[PDB]
């Protein structure tokens, strides 16, 4: 059902079982499936195409010429019910790509909140990303692929399939991503390799002094120790019981199954 | 997507 | 002339003149030229542009915001009316391009068939693409480029102009191609190097044991005899005599105009 | 107002208070905003979004996908009426963007005359592009970059914030420039080096044969003198006073902030 | 626009 | 569609 207080150009073409929320806004030339529900005061600029079964939160702006929901370039893939969830306040600019997941990955491609998904980024099949994520221009997610609370993707950069980008990573621009990156590091290069933590991020989202330090003691444990990763988690498990932050650390060994970047 | 990445 | 079962929806705009066939599809917002074929149960999602003399095959999937048979990029291109051909059962995804030749280049840029062109993908004037290749996200072939059956070219990959990229080859994402692929080599890095034969790739399409191990051999006498190309051509069509897999050398070379990747 | 000359394809939609030109052609689709200015002989293909407050001068040649005064990708941008300018002649292809300007960044974007920006090149907020450049395909300015006259920026290229790009430059194809490019020089990588002074452009663009070694001698005393650049200064400001070419050096450091790429 | 580079 | 790669 389309809300009485939203705006649906004259030209957009909303097909029937499509919900459009409060306020909200379909501009000139958009298509608009029938299993997709935009939230209340998201705005389609024009030339938008939103398909599959799509949910999008409030408060989202999507740009001319992005794909939202599209059948994914999963090879496997076969035209079956997976699913796009958007969460709240996403800038998703010109040209950016967000494909629906594969039965085989979990069925699901997911964004989440307060996102900025720069011109040409593209959002494969079966991704995560958390909230407050920045990708640049052109940085490219394969299927599968993580991207955690805060971090950033650089330009042109690639993630490979499958791989991790711990929260508060900076990856750099022109970069290739072949393994997982762990929290509030900094990766760069293709193959992208770490280069020490992400302080100046760390300190602009208010961690504290003390957090900083065992981050970065946590990062000499596993990069500058010369010591097994399988030797330092219990170390880095026994750090986390005076500092908190470094439990972001445990969480992603884990979730990691592509080897760290090193 | 497959990036082909080695 | 519009075969009557086709569907053109009453968005689109197909100018007189163009040939849409049996079961075809052309969705809103597309715009056919006059001089376009588009063959029996090809589909136009929306958005698409499509111009210049342009003959599209069957069962073709192109989707929105791309770009075919459009003027190239070439700054000696004047107007002149060169073309396109695709063949059939190709995925052409979200802002392909596709343009048209050169008088200079031979007047013809040419696609196979059942090929899978992801995001972005750039496939410049005079450019020739063979059967069941990948180009993957922002993969960019300049002019006159020739791409052959099977090969594969990775996210962010571009190819300069002139080369060839052999038979079965894998270029890796995020690589500069700057002299002739081989077939059946893996290359990677900018400027591109080669990496061994593609085995996983040949295993996958049926190639014997007696196969892959003749086109390794044919690789060690290319690369690791520290023989010259002139020395090793007759070397290589001997063995060719045997394994005639290793016949693709042969007709490689005989192409090949900007030297071997190395 | 639009001109009694003008062609408005009836699907574009023009906004009350946008002019445009003379024998201007709106193409399909196409979304002109109000306080756009649309000059003589400008051509939008189709599916082109023009809007903000923009000025386009005559004969532009803007294709399909092509997002032309769009709000910034600057964090810090909250809708102030900020400006882009873009000269004559230019093609602007497909998918290319080019952002409005930013109040704390001089509140311009500006594009020059006779440039071709191929597809999905980007020009971001507070841009200044001179006359007769190139970005080649997916070639990316970060804000408040300068490329100065004819210079070139090869295919997937990013240009790091505030960095300038002298005049007749060659920026290789798959590079990242992270300082600034002084004029006449070729430079490559990531992040991108000089390598040596651009002779086939100076050639093909008249440079006599005194000012081309002119130039490369100021090419030394930057690079291989082994002198600091402030020690150079006055040494090609004398040179200067013979070969007027090489003025655009001591031009180009009064306007340098990021240092010189080496 | 902000590439992130380093 | 020049690259421009060296």
């Amino acid at each position: 059902m389309i809300d009485k207080s939203a705006f649906v150009h004259p030209t957009a073409i909303v097909e029937e079982g499509a919900s459009i929320g409060a306020n909200a806004h379909i501009g000139p030339f958009c298509i608009v499936g029938p299993h997709v529900e935009i939230g209340e005061g998201t705005v389609l600029k024009s030339h938008v195409v939103v398909n599959g079964h799509t949910k999008i939160g409030r408060d989202n702006e999507i740009y001319q010429f992005a794909s939202i929901g599209e059948v994914n370039q999963d090879l496997k893939y076969a035209g079956e019910p997976t699913r796009v969830e958007i969460g709240d306040r996403n800038r998703i600019r010109e040209s950016v790509t967000i494909h629906r997941g594969t039965v085989q990955g979990g069925g699901l491609t997911k964004v989440g909140s307060d996102n900025l998904l720069m011109i040409n980024a593209h959002i494969a099949h079966d991704c995560t990303v958390g909230n407050r994520c920045i990708l640049a221009n052109n940085a490219t997610l394969a299927g599968h692929v993580s991207v955690d609370d805060f971090a950033i993707i650089g330009g042109m950069t690639a993630v490979h399939q499958f791989c991790i980008i711990g929260a508060h990573v900076m990856v750099g621009g022109c970069s290739g991503v072949a393994q997982d990156v762990p929290p509030y590091v900094i990766a760069q290069g293709n193959h992208a390799t770490p280069f020490g933590v992400n302080i100046e991020g760390l300190k602009r989202r208010g961690f504290s002094r003390e957090a900083i330090t065992a981050i970065r003691n946590a990062y000499k444990l596993i990069y500058r120790s010369g010591k097994t990763l399988d030797e330092v988690k219990p170390e880095i498990a026994e750090l986390a019981e005076t500092y908190p932050e470094v439990k972001a650390f445990t969480d992603f060994f884990a979730r990691s199954t592509r080897g760290l970047i090193r | 997507t497959n990036l082909y990445m080695l």
